[PDB]
């Protein structure tokens, strides 16, 4: 996969997040690299920067000896018997070839990922295991982790990337893998994968490896990308909005039946309808009020795991009654 | 009958040439087979496509399969012994027999199966009945074991699926079969079983009455072939299952009579339908979509019925006693009409 | 090196602020010697733990480490804990001491009904030879029997005078410069939480301690704490009230995306601003409050955030039309 | 110091006030002797444990120390315990009067795991000649079906106001304390049936402020004053209600749960408004309560509740 | 003594003609226990006339308090056997089962020998009947108990009788086919009524038949609960301790209570206390009988139907609240709200005069039936999964209508020679006779099969059974 081949392995390949690398480079020259708490939206590059700094400061051979990676599996016995032990293991002796190139600090690195849904007792033990003997723990909701941990660890908000700095790197990928793409496809992959970036890379990889089966060598057109991510195409959405713009109950019911039967079985049509009805400039304010309210109501209904056919039919009938 | 003529290989599928082409293209790279997420309406033939892709990548020995039992230890002292239908090269998990042990049993069984030894397939039937904890554990296993486990998740209307799952697998949709292809696949069956068809319109009629449901169309054709002495003529009284007739009679009673003296019988019929292994959401959906087809109603009544049904569907998905919400919906319907 | 939470912890009674009403009655209890079972409840970061530890230290002095049992949350919470540890600590006597022993449970509201029944039975058993003092955050998650058996004490949040006195004190023992509006923002954000104040002060310290003498402006405090700025809030409200749909939507998206704010605090600040407007019609306020409460309750379950944002805009624009 | 709840705990079966038919049934049981296995269910603080204790005392006379086995939540009740100790106690020899029997009192039976409750079945069925079980549970639903089938179910109704008032009158008469009628009414309002909590609050008021008066009660209970809650709910202008909720209740640091519970308990006693408006206001208040209990206790929810209540009352 | 014993123990049955209800299952168990010796002589391979000759052990199951233990003990004692009983109050682990009972599996009794061995009464006096009672009640402290007992179900040498409450529980899966499983059902009201009349005549005190029917409806058929409740003993008794839910339903549905003069005499607090009087049966009773009253509180322009609709809406809201409450008991504080939404508001909306009689709630029986049928459908799917590739819910929805046309449809027209074809069909899916009956049980609607299954001659059914007992193809693992 391309996500691991072109994973940022050093501190300068990252281009989306810039506010977080400068301060770590500033702290680099001192042995006072403290405990730290990374948080933000998924697919931002957090683990990439963590692995990059560990590789830059510790060396390739020692990666598995003193740099440890732990995740969210199923306990307290793990902390009291292994994680504390892993914290108090006598660090291995970095050989001369390591000192030749890498300045070694006098402490170990233990990476606990997904610190969000952890139990408070494990945290009360983990603060003690880290204070008496460094750590880089990660979560996506800072509210759930207890305060005694965040007291000694300095916080870093890994901001979600914007549409501006995300293109060039993606463009770089299009040059690095000899993938032939269409003209207006990159920003489409960006907006369908808005916020997160690794999903865009997986989408590009899937689209390339799928189009290559056809043997055409043709530009990967946008409909392939829109079909891969499961979003409803623009033609079917145009048909829906045209049918609902002026139509009786029977025609809307029959068309939504055909849609739920053979059409795109995703419930993302409400998102496309919201985007189209809000970003448009043809409907007045009193219309958009009820449009937004009905869309919110239908989304709150669909969020409860109910049936999508009835909710979609109700939403279409209500948006037609206006 | 219906299981008799079922494709056991990619060459044997006579529907949706595009998907068969994509599947035979995927089956040419056994070393790299990404995780798959199949979605689409019921009765479309996605499990058949799973077991046919497995037949094409592996040997024909995938279809011989046996059921085993494996034991795990939960949080409490109730050590669970759960069944699993497996094959020499794959296994199937249906997380509907258990309700809350999902996030534990999924991760534990997957981590045990990853370490028994070139990979093994795990088909998660009904991948929409997994709570967010179960899906989180599933994505954890997907991140951990990528060299020996290849998940092929079968589901329908994949809205209740967390985004890290969607990102880490290839999404595939299986549209319902058009009436034309249903006609051909039914002609194949009536030819192989020497059925005396009077005309070819009965096939299109069954296809239209099945609402794009392939297996329901086949089952209805078989059920109606055992009533006319295997001689299906133009006078074909299309037979519905034993429960749809009761729902249609209840709809006719609701439309014809609007009073509490009829509401008592409606509650009795709802009891009789619910006690006999029929869910609540299916009853509500069927009653709603049968109350909208009546000709005696106008647009306002239908627009109110659909709203009441949309509200009571959430109320059914939020409560534990279904007869309460069903009777409330019927009462509101009778109040509107 | 020690956190300011622990470093600035009150060692005595006089070092707690803004709790005179309970401190006077606690001093009456301790000099009278009739210390009953206590229930210290209130918002977090108020001083319950500090108060009770200071009282125990004053009562027992050096023997505090002998007759004071400081228990905590679950820590493998079986019935065995309440059945053995507390029971033997209450039934067995003490050596080389005079008085009754003290058991203090931290956040004892996370106990199930059975655990609370066991604990109330233990309290009723040895009520003559030991005194219980239980801490809590919400006084409603406790069995009414356990609440009645003891005397309650609600720790109201710290007013301006107390927190400003503590800021002065932390400015004595630290070399720091703080702007007059920085403390105002700090109090407006604290809500009366001393723990969060001590959390944010040292973080901004470590952030801007280049010469140990910089001025802590409000922007860096807002960035470290992650709270909305009143200027951005008022700008978003004005844009939603006056400008059209496209412009207001773009401004809301840019504000909540370029800063890293969630819709919760957006709605909170917006309704807090709208509280004091001179409205003409009351139906406006009715619809506004009802719809925004519905939006908040739906956000609490995590829907499609863009749809709830559009719904917020629509509700604000549709309520302000009378 | 001594808790008045413990000092004035009823020791005879006649001293218990409240339910009359069930107390008469227990009196006839203690007079006859043929007591069957019985589950006692009801709300907390209404006299369940006291009832079975006085029953066992009056039944066994001078044998309570020999033929009574009490197991509350503070004791180990697993599978090993119910298998060894309860069985060995049921098989014990004891020469009792021709009517009496041994007594095993299990308190908070709803806390016993299902595996432990399964073992007691044959133990209580085979030794019905010299052992009668008495369970005291809050919820009769967590008890397994076989146990519920074996022993008779006895429900205790919540205490009314005249009974608690008479009990408090007896207490204050035997304690010689000064009081006022509105103070007793405040005690009745806050107790909501809990006789134990009523006695505890009365003792706390007497020990803290001496004179039992509504102001001292509402000060010591640390709950929103019912008068200010009634003024907030019955205001004419919605802005007035919002301001009252802001400057009086929300600023003083009251918990939202307490505010909603006090609004519920005041709307229940608002005898000036009609019945339908009372029921619908209670419905909206309960909706807000359920919304708060789900993690969102924002002031906005209370503001919306007040807005809905004002729109309803208008 | 005479007056110190309980009413359940003193009035317990003594012979087999006093056990009320389930005569068929008792007779089947007795015949199996009687012909067990002849089946043992033939190596447990020739099913004689009832398909109950290949089964080594028997399994009793059903609702609580029907007579399972009593029937087992009585049929064991009547044939002259010696009873070796083990229950849940004994540690039935794997090692202890191997130690204690495994050794006594095939041995002969010493008490049975020294009791009576000179008179020619019966040759089965020394033999054992091992009664494993409360097998469903094995907690986590009995490791491997189910597997070891399933192994004991085979390779045994003495009649083994297992007793449980929920047979279709997946934990009881190892007892799939190795044991004859007969089912006890809730006895008919007539037998329980006759037993109650006999007990009341012996105790010399008369009751109203309406009270007896109301008791039978309240206890849902548990005869033990009925006797234990009758032992508590007339208007005050039924109106204050026994039939309290009915009084709550009658008082909360009165029209004069919600009138202004009436509401000032009976305020809302009295109604909420009336609900708390029994907070487990009042909502169900209200939901049962809220739409069968002639109202007197309708607004000026409100019909019956829309009032009932609003009541049902508030009922659904109260049900949601009840689910939220029971999801976490520590939310006890939500009980008052559930009082107004579930019980008080609908009654207030549709109060008035009772049209007929107040009926007990029917939701409990329907819920039990639905759970039993769900478990039966899951058990059928466990067998038929290897040849359908369908969900446990879609099976009942789609396949069974065709299974009816395959299984029973030949019998109505072809008579009795189409047995081979239907056995061949049901063996492609690993289906058995109990599964056949369970399948036919489900057909609700115009395709009801309970009338037709009995209409067919008994000779055809007996021939089907005896022909199926010969050939079997159940192995697929
Ligand atoms: N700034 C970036 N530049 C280039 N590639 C990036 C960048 N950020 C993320 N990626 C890619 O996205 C992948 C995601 O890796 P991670 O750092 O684990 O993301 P994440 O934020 O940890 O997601 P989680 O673990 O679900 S919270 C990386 O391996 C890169 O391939
Ligand atoms: N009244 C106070 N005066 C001075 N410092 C205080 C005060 N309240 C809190 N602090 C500071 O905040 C820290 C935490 O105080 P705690 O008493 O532990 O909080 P709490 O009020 O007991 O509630 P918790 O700990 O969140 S459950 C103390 O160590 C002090 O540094
Ligand atoms: N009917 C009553 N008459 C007089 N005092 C009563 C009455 N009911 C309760 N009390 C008092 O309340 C105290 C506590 O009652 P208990 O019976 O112990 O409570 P409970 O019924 O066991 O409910 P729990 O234990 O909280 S679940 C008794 O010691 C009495 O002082
Ligand atoms: N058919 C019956 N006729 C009369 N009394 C009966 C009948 N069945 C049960 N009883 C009474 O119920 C008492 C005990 O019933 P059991 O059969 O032992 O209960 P059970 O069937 O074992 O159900 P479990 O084990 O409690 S789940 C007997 O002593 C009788 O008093
Ligand atoms: N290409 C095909 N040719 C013939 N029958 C098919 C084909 N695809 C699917 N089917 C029918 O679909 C049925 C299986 O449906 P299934 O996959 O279980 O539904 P679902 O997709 O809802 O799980 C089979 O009985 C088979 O007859
Ligand atoms: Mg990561
Ligand atoms: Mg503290
Ligand atoms: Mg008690
Ligand atoms: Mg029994």
């Amino acid at each position: 996969p391309w996500v691991e081949k072109y994973r940022p392995k050093n501190l300068d390949e990252v281009t989306a997040q810039d506010h977080a690398v400068t301060v770590l480079k500033k702290t680099l020259k001192s042995a006072n690299l403290p405990h730290m708490l990374f948080y933000g939206p998924p697919g931002t590059g957090k683990t990439s920067t963590i692995l990059a700094l560990t590789k830059e400061l510790y060396g390739p051979d020692l990666m598995k000896s003193r740099i440890l990676e732990l995740n969210a599996s199923d306990g307290i016995s793990i902390v009291r018997e292994k994680v504390k032990n892993f914290a108090r293991l006598t660090v291995s002796k970095p050989s001369k070839h390591d000192l030749e190139n890498y300045p070694c600090p006098p402490y170990k690195i233990i990476i606990l990922d997904e610190a969000d849904s952890m139990t408070a007792d494990a945290q009360s033990a983990l603060r003690r295991t880290m204070e008496t003997y460094r750590f880089c723990l990660i979560c996506n909701y800072v509210t759930r982790i207890i305060d005694p941990l965040a007291s000694r660890c300095s916080k870093f908000r890994f901001k979600a990337l914007d549409a501006s700095n995300a293109i060039d790197r993606l463009r770089f990928i299009s040059e690095q893998e000899n993938v032939k793409c269409d003209d207006g496809v990159l920003e489409r992959i960006l907006d369908i994968s808005a916020g997160d970036l690794r999903r865009g890379i997986t989408l590009l990889q899937s689209a390339s490896k799928g189009a290559q089966y056809l043997g055409d060598g043709k530009n990967i057109t946008s409909t392939q990308v829109e079909e891969l991510a499961g979003v409803v195409p623009h033609d079917i959405l145009i048909e829906i909005v045209e049918k609902v713009k002026s139509g009786d109950f029977d025609e809307i019911k029959k068309y939504v039946n055909t849609f739920m039967k053979s059409g795109w079985s995703a419930a993302s049509v409400v998102n496309q309808l919201h985007e189209y009805y809000i970003t448009n400039d043809n409907f007045d304010t009193n219309f958009k009020n009820q449009i937004s309210w009905l869309l919110f109501t239908t989304d709150s209904r669909l969020n409860n795991g109910t049936n999508e056919h009835i909710q979609l039919l109700n939403l279409l009938v209500k948006i037609s009654q206006l | 009958w219906v299981d008799k003529y079922r494709p056991k290989s990619l060459n044997a599928l006579s529907h949706n040439e595009e998907l068969t082409n994509f599947l035979k293209s995927l089956s040419d790279q056994p070393r790299d087979l990404p995780h798959l997420l199949l979605y689409g309406p019921n009765g479309t033939g996605k499990k058949t496509r799973c077991m046919a892709l497995l037949e094409s990548i592996f040997g024909p020995g995938v279809y011989r399969l046996k059921i085993d039992v494996r034991q795990f230890v939960t949080a409490s002292n109730r050590k669970l012994e759960l069944n699993v239908v497996s094959s020499p090269y794959h296994l199937e998990i249906t997380p509907s027999d258990m309700g809350n042990n999902d996030r534990i049993v999924i991760q534990e069984l997957l981590k045990e199966v990853a370490q028994m030894e070139r990979y093994k397939c795990v088909i998660i039937n009904e991948a929409n009945s997994l709570t967010k904890d179960a899906q989180a554990a599933l994505r954890r296993t997907m991140e951990k074991y990528s060299k020996n486990i290849r998940l092929i998740m079968v589901c329908d209307s994949m809205s209740p699926i967390i985004a890290p799952i969607k990102s880490r697998c290839l999404l595939i949709r299986c549209p319902a079969p058009s009436d034309s292809e249903i006609s051909t696949i039914l002609s194949d069956v009536v030819t192989n079983e020497r059925i005396q068809l009077e005309t070819k319109d009965i096939l299109k009629r069954i296809a239209q009455a099945s609402n794009g449901n392939l297996r329901v169309s086949l089952l209805m054709l078989e059920s109606m072939a055992l009533n006319n002495e295997l001689a299906l003529k133009s006078s074909s009284p299309i037979i519905k299952p034993d429960w749809i007739i009761v729902i249609h009679k209840l709809t006719r009673k609701i439309v014809k009579e609007r009073s509490v003296n009829s509401l008592i019988e409606c509650r009795a019929v709802l009891y009789d339908l619910l006690a006999h292994c029929i869910p609540a959401n299916i009853i509500l959906k069927e009653l709603t979509f049968s109350l909208l087809d009546v000709e005696t109603l106008n647009t306002t009544n239908k627009s109110s019925i659909i709203e009441y049904s949309s509200v009571f569907d959430e109320r059914l998905s939020l409560g534990n006693k279904a007869i309460f919400h069903l009777e409330g919906f019927i009462a509101k319907v009778m109040c509107c009409l | 090196n020690l956190p300011w939470v622990e470093k600035y912890r009150p060692e005595t009674l006089d070092e707690v602020y803004g709790q005179n009403e309970v401190i006077t009655t606690v001093r009456k209890f301790v000099d009278e010697g009739k210390l009953p079972h206590l229930l210290f409840y209130g918002p977090p970061g108020t001083g319950k733990t500090s108060t009770i530890v200071a009282l125990a230290r004053e009562i027992y002095g050096k023997n505090y480490s002998n007759m004071v049992l400081e228990l905590n949350a679950s820590d493998d919470r079986g019935i065995d804990v309440v059945r053995n540890q507390i029971k033997d600590f209450a039934s067995t006597r003490q050596i080389f001491s005079k008085g009754f022993k003290l058991i203090i449970l931290d956040e004892a509201d996370a106990m199930t009904n059975a655990a609370q029944n066991a604990l109330r039975r233990v309290i009723e058993r040895y009520t003559k030879n030991t005194r219980f003092c239980v801490l809590a955050n919400y006084a409603h998650k406790l069995t009414p029997a356990l609440l009645s058996r003891c005397t309650r004490f609600r720790f109201q949040p710290l007013p301006q005078e107390a927190i400003e006195r503590r800021i002065a004190n932390v400015l004595v023992h630290e070399k720091l410069k703080l702007s007059p509006n920085a403390e105002k923002a700090l109090i407006e954000l604290s809500n009366g939480d001393m723990r969060r104040v001590l959390n944010v002060l040292q973080s901004c310290k470590a952030t801007l301690d280049n010469p140990d003498e910089d001025e802590i402006s409000d922007d860096v405090i807002y960035e470290c704490c992650g709270a909305p700025r009143p200027s951005d809030l008022k700008a978003v409200l004005k844009s939603i009230l006056e400008d059209d749909w496209g412009t207001a939507h773009y401004t809301l998206n840019k504000v909540r995306s370029a800063k890293g704010l969630a819709l919760i605090d957006l709605i909170e600040g917006i309704v807090k601003i709208l509280e004091d407007y001179e409205l003409q019609n009351e139906e406006t306020r009715v619809h506004l409050l009802t719809k925004l409460a519905d939006i908040e309750y739906s956000i609490s379950k995590g829907g499609n955030d863009q749809i709830q944002g559009s719904a917020v805009i629509g509700a604000i624009k549709a309520s302000f039309e009378n | 110091q001594l808790p008045w709840v413990e000092k004035y705990r009823p020791q005879v079966l006649s001293d218990i006030v409240g339910n009359k038919e069930t107390i008469d049934r227990l009196q006839q049981i203690a007079k006859d002797g043929n007591m069957p296995h019985m589950i006692i269910s009801g709300m907390p603080g209404i006299g369940k444990t006291t009832s079975v204790h006085c029953l066992a005392h009056e039944l066994l006379g001078r044998s309570y120390a020999d033929g009574v086995l009490e197991l509350n939540a503070s004791d180990d009740r697993g599978i090993d315990v119910v298998r060894n100790q309860i069985k060995h106690f049921a098989q014990k020899k004891l020469h009792l009067p021709p009517g009496k029997h041994k007594i095993v009192i299990l308190d908070e039976a709803d806390s016993m795991t299902a595996g432990a409750q399964q073992a007691l079945r044959r133990t209580m069925e085979l030794y019905s000649n010299s052992t009668r079980f008495a369970f005291a549970c809050n919820q009769s639903n967590k008890i397994i079906e076989p146990l519920q089938s074996r022993c008779a179910i006895l429900r205790y109704s919540k205490l009314s106001d005249e009974d608690v008032l008479k009990r408090l009158l007896q207490i204050i008469k035997l304690e010689d304390v000064k009081y006022t009628n509105d103070g007793l009414e405040a005690i009745i309002f806050t107790a909501e049936g809990d006789m134990r909590q009523a006695i505890n609050n009365l003792q706390s008021t007497v020990a803290g402020h001496g004179l039992v008066n509504a102001d001292n009660v509402f000060k010591i209970v640390d709950s929103p004053h019912p008068l200010i809650v009634k003024k907030m709910l019955l205001a004419s202008n919605l802005e007035d209600s919002i301001q009252i909720l802001r400057t009086d209740l929300w600023k003083k640091g009251y918990s939202s749960i307490d505010i909603v519970t006090t609004s519920f308990r005041v709307t229940k006693n608002l005898a000036q408004v009609k019945e339908s408006v009372r029921l619908e206001m209670i419905k909206e208040i309960g909706l807000t309560h359920m919304r708060i209990l789900e993690g969102v206790g924002t002031y906005l929810q209370l503001a919306s509740m007040l807005a809905k209540i004002h729109k309803l009352n208008n | 003594r005479e007056e110190d014993k309980l009413w359940t123990v003193k009035y317990a049955p003594t012979n087999l003609q006093q056990v009320c209800g389930n005569k068929g299952s008792v007779m089947k168990l007795k015949n199996w226990l009687a012909n067990w010796e002849n089946s043992k002589k033939n190596s447990f391979k020739h099913a004689g006339k009832d398909g109950s000759g290949v089964f080594r052990a028997a399994m009793l199951y059903g609702p609580p308090g029907i007579g399972k233990t009593t029937a087992a003990h009585l049929v064991a004692q009547e044939l002259g056997y010696d009873i070796l009983e083990q229950n849940a109050s004994d540690v039935r682990s794997k090692t202890l089962l191997n130690a204690g009972v495994k050794n006594a599996l095939d041995n002969m009794s010493v008490v049975g020998y020294f009791k009576h061995n000179e008179e020619a009464q019966n040759l089965n006096g020394k033999h054992f009947v091992i009664i494993m009672d409360e097998v469903d009640g094995m907690s986590g402290g009995d490791r491997g108990g189910v597997g070891q007992l399933a192994q004991f179900c085979r390779k045994t040498s003495t009649p083994l009788i297992l007793i449980c409450n929920e047979r279709n529980l997946p934990k009881m899966r190892p007892f799939d086919r190795v044991c004859l499983d007969i089912q006890f059902r809730r006895p008919d009201a007539n037998s329980i009524k006759s037993r109650l009349m006999t007990i009341a005549i012996r105790e010399k005190f008369k009751l109203d038949p309406n009270v007896i029917d109301r008791l039978i409806q309240t206890t849902r058929g548990d005869i033990r609960q009925v006797i234990n409740l009758l032992s508590t003993i007339s208007k005050a008794w039924e109106k204050n301790i026994a039939l309290k839910p009915f009084d709550i339903a009658h008082k909360m549905l009165d029209g004069q209570i919600y009138s202004d003069i009436g509401s000032r005499n009976f305020t809302l607090n009295d109604k909420i206390a009336l609900y708390f009087d029994d907070f487990d049966f009042t909502p169900l009773m209200i939901q049962e009988n809220y739409l069968s009253t002639r109202p007197s509180v309708l607004k000026p322009g409100q019909s019956h139907l829309e009032a009932v609709a609003e009541a049902a809406n508030c009922i659904s809201l109260g049900d949601i609240v009840e689910k939220k409450i029971r999801s976490s008991e520590q939310l006890w504080s939500l009980l008052p709200l559930h009082a107004v939404l579930s019980s008080v508001y609908p009654a207030s909306k549709v109060a008035g005069h009772m049209a007929g009689r107040i009926n007990f709630t029917a939701w409990l029986g329907q819920n039990s039936k639905s759970a039993k049928y769900y478990r039966l459908l899951q058990e059928i799917h466990y067998h038929t999964r290897l040849g359908t590739s369908t969900d446990k819910i879609g099976l009942r929805l789609d396949y069974l209508p065709t299974f009816r046309k395959r299984l029973l449809d030949p019998f109505l027209k072809q008579g009795a020679d189409a047995i081979s074809s239907v056995i061949e069909v049901m063996d492609d899916y690993y289906l058995t006779k109990e599964d056949w009956d369970s399948i036919m049980e489900f057909f609700v609607g115009p395709d009801v099969t309970t009338a037709i299954i009995k209409k067919i001659p008994a000779t055809v059914k007996s021939g089907f059974t005896r022909k199926y007992n010969s050939m079997t193809h159940p192995v697929a693992i």
